[PDB]
């Protein structure tokens, strides 16, 4: 449900 | 000015070295240094809650006794007003209160909701303003503001904070969205990711520390997640009860003070912060793991690292509902009421549905709900917002429009229809009906020369079809700017392009067994730019490829084809206009030669293809490739000319009406037309407040 996807 | 310490950090080293401004070197240099001093982050922090772990608490038809009252927090960004003033509609009651944050930067947005904070008493506009950039600290920051100001305004006794997008939309209606709150009024809504929490903190980059300056989001280095607290997150849409709310904003318990320390420098603040302290609280046991949203996840879509160049990390977004979700907003598993996101640029006709879903049809003979009008352009913002590119083709749009004044009116006198502009525009629309883009609205003036007396006008200018079929999987081929990988569409509607644009070219397939076809870049003068040939798999829906074309392109209409093993598929065209400003100003000689002639090396690619030309019988004319070295010199009113010509070749007047009085005795009213962004909108008008509350 959230927004960040790694580096 | 040398740091306060040794920065070794590779990650401080690259943002100080990408930073822009000094301040920006001044404040990173400083976090970092802090933090190496182990004084910036919290180590360890009190936990509060009684609870061993999390809670995890568990209709709509009643009328309570007492309803509570909702502070809805709008933090809104862009150009759809309408869109914003369409939903506002829909969730107004007199009973509530709006408080709306508008980014600093989008001035045309604020001053539209001026007025609807000066029509409306429970209505107001944070007068503080942050650029909320995504992922920005500055989020949290802009929460928590709002949540201090809200609860010191005494005359608002508010007992939900629910905060909304201008791309979010109910799906319930009000009375029972206020029914269900009214029965839960003692718990907090926030929706938890309830997967892996070690690959929870790593994707988000918790365990990194961040700084916002500048507008963008620096990566600074590790850190430590604090000892004796448990961290958790999800979504940053959340329904926070007052008193959760007067605990966070006046707490100085060793909880909040350090996570707000914590959450200064963290990125996506907002997805987190509300989490970690709620369940580390004495308020724990109040959590509902629900937000009530629906929200539009699709990562094949929404997770291409959109926001690199804005944030040093990659994130998501959610995609923008269609026709087909509409039954998503029917489900009875759980409880939701609002949705998101919704772009009427994208989709239109999914907002009216849910619209008169839930509110009922409006009267027949309404006029406008098919359309959509998005102000691109507003005087007040100025000519230097504008590139000269958009100031360029803007200026040329108008004229088209006082053309077709002109031809429009078969006299055998004095034409009462001919004009001189005047000035810049003063704003432009993007004009839609039924989610197929019209074109553009611009509104100028000029001055009827018949009598000599200056006239506000709008003109609409549509873009002539272009994309040619020949005898398939191939749907449609399209050249712009700005392609939106999660939307699958070019952002730069007009498809507006200069010499000095680097053009994307987007093809668009159907099902069908895997086929690999050729593309072929044509320049004005016959010049093969470049040639490629392309994969589609049997699962493509969409292609696209930016070649690597030297610039300057020469000005005038290019074409695009696709060719199967030699054989025509299909062509599109596209215009590099020629500019008739530089800076705002207009062009002088030299800048125009520079700018007109074509790439500045001999070709636009090292590679020649000017062993296809003949086979695809495309020679090169001398006369026309000398008639473009004369076009490229020249300024003024012959660069007028060239760049109208060019302009008429791919685009029509398709009207043009008058604002007020007019002498041209075949031009309408603006506020009489179907188009015009003066015509009736009712949809997205707001007036009086109705005896039941509501303004829908
Ligand atoms: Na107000």
């Amino acid at each position: 449900e959230y927004s960040g996807g790694g580096q | 000015q040398p740091p306060k310490c040794d920065i070794s950090g590779k990650e401080a080293i690259s943002a100080l070295s990408r930073a822009k401004s000094k301040h920006c070197r001044q404040e990173i240099g400083e976090t970092y240094c802090r933090h190496k001093l182990g004084l910036l982050m919290p180590e360890k922090v009190t936990r509060f809650c009684p609870l061993e772990g999390k809670a995890n608490k568990n209709s709509v038809e009643y009328m309570p006794a007492n309803p509570v009252r909702i502070a809805f927090v709008l933090v809104v960004h862009g150009r759809a007003s309408r869109q914003l003033q369409r939903m506002f509609k829909a969730i107004y009651h007199k009973d509530h209160f709006y408080y709306i944050h508008v980014d600093k930067r989008s001035n045309y947005l604020h001053r539209q909701v001026l007025q609807v904070s000066r029509q409306y008493s429970n209505v107001r506009v944070t007068p503080w303003r942050m650029a909320t950039i995504w992922g920005g600290a500055s989020l949290l920051s802009t929460y928590l503001q709002s949540m201090r100001d809200l609860l010191e305004m005494t005359d608002w006794p508010w007992d939900f904070f629910i905060n909304l997008s201008a791309a979010d939309y109910p799906i319930r209606t009000n009375d029972q969205l206020v029914a269900f709150l009214s029965r839960y009024r003692d718990m907090n809504f926030l929706k938890s990711h309830g997967r892996d929490n070690a690959r929870f903190i790593r994707k988000q980059g918790l365990d990194r520390l961040f700084l916002e300056c500048d507008a963008h989001m620096w990566r600074l280095g590790d850190r430590r997640i604090p000892e004796g607290i448990a961290v958790d997150g999800g979504s940053d849409w959340f329904l926070l009860n007052r008193r959760f709310v007067e605990y966070v904003t006046f707490s100085t318990d060793d909880l909040v003070t350090k996570m707000k320390q914590f959450y200064s420098y963290t990125l996506l603040p907002a997805e987190s912060f509300f989490h970690t302290v709620l369940e580390n609280s004495p308020h724990c046991d109040t959590m509902v793991d629900n937000n009530l949203r629906i929200t539009n996840w699709n990562r094949k879509l929404g997770c291409k690292c959109q926001y690199k160049h804005i944030v040093d990390w990659c994130g998501c977004s959610p995609n923008d509902f269609k026709p087909q979700d509409f039954h998503r907003f029917q489900q009875t598993a759980r409880p939701t009421f609002f949705a998101r996101k919704f772009e009427a640029v994208v989709n239109q006709e999914i907002i009216g549905q849910l619209d008169y879903y839930l509110y009922g049809n409006y009267p027949a003979g309404t006029p406008g709900l098919r359309s959509y009008w998005e102000n691109v352009y507003d005087e007040p913002d100025g000519i230097h917002s504008l590139s000269d590119v958009t100031l360029t083709l803007y200026h040329s749009f108008a004229r088209l429009g006082l053309r077709r004044a002109e031809t429009s009116l078969h006299t055998d006198g004095e034409n009462s229809c001919r004009y001189y502009p005047m000035g810049h525009p003063a704003s432009v629309h993007l004009y839609f009906l039924a989610d197929r883009f019209q074109g553009f609205l611009i509104k100028h003036h000029a001055t009827n020369l018949a009598v000599s007396k200056l006239e506000t006008l709008e003109t609409w200018v549509m873009p002539k079809k272009v994309f040619k079929i020949a005898s398939g999987r191939l749907q449609f081929s399209e050249v712009g700017t700005d392609w939106d990988a999660k939307e699958r569409l070019f952002r730069n509607f007009g498809g507006l392009l200069g010499p000095m644009d680097e053009p994307v070219g987007m093809q668009k397939w159907g099902k069908g067994p895997n086929v690999t076809v050729t593309v072929i870049w044509v320049d004005p003068v016959n010049v093969i730019a470049a040639t490629y040939d392309i994969l589609i798999e049997s699962t493509a829906e969409f292609t696209h490829y930016k070649p690597p074309l030297n610039l300057p392109l020469r000005p005038g209409v290019w074409t695009v084809k696709i060719l199967h093993h030699w054989v025509p598929v299909a062509e599109t065209k596209f215009l590099v206009a020629p500019l008739t400003f530089s800076n705002r100003q207009p062009i002088k000689p030299e800048e125009a030669l520079k700018l007109h002639n074509g790439p500045l090396r001999n070709a636009y690619m090292e590679q020649s293809f000017q062993s296809l030309n003949p086979v695809l019988s495309l020679p090169i004319n001398p006369a026309q490739v000398e008639q473009a070295r004369r076009n490229a010199a020249s300024t003024g009113t012959a660069l007028e000319g060239w760049l109208d010509s060019l302009v008429g070749g791919m685009w029509t007047a398709m009207d043009i009406c008058a604002t007020g009085p007019t002498a041209c005795p075949v031009m309408q009213t603006c506020s009489q037309t179907a188009w015009s962004s003066f015509s009736p909108d009712p949809k997205s008008e707001l007036g009086a407040v109705k005896p039941d509350g509501r303004l829908r």
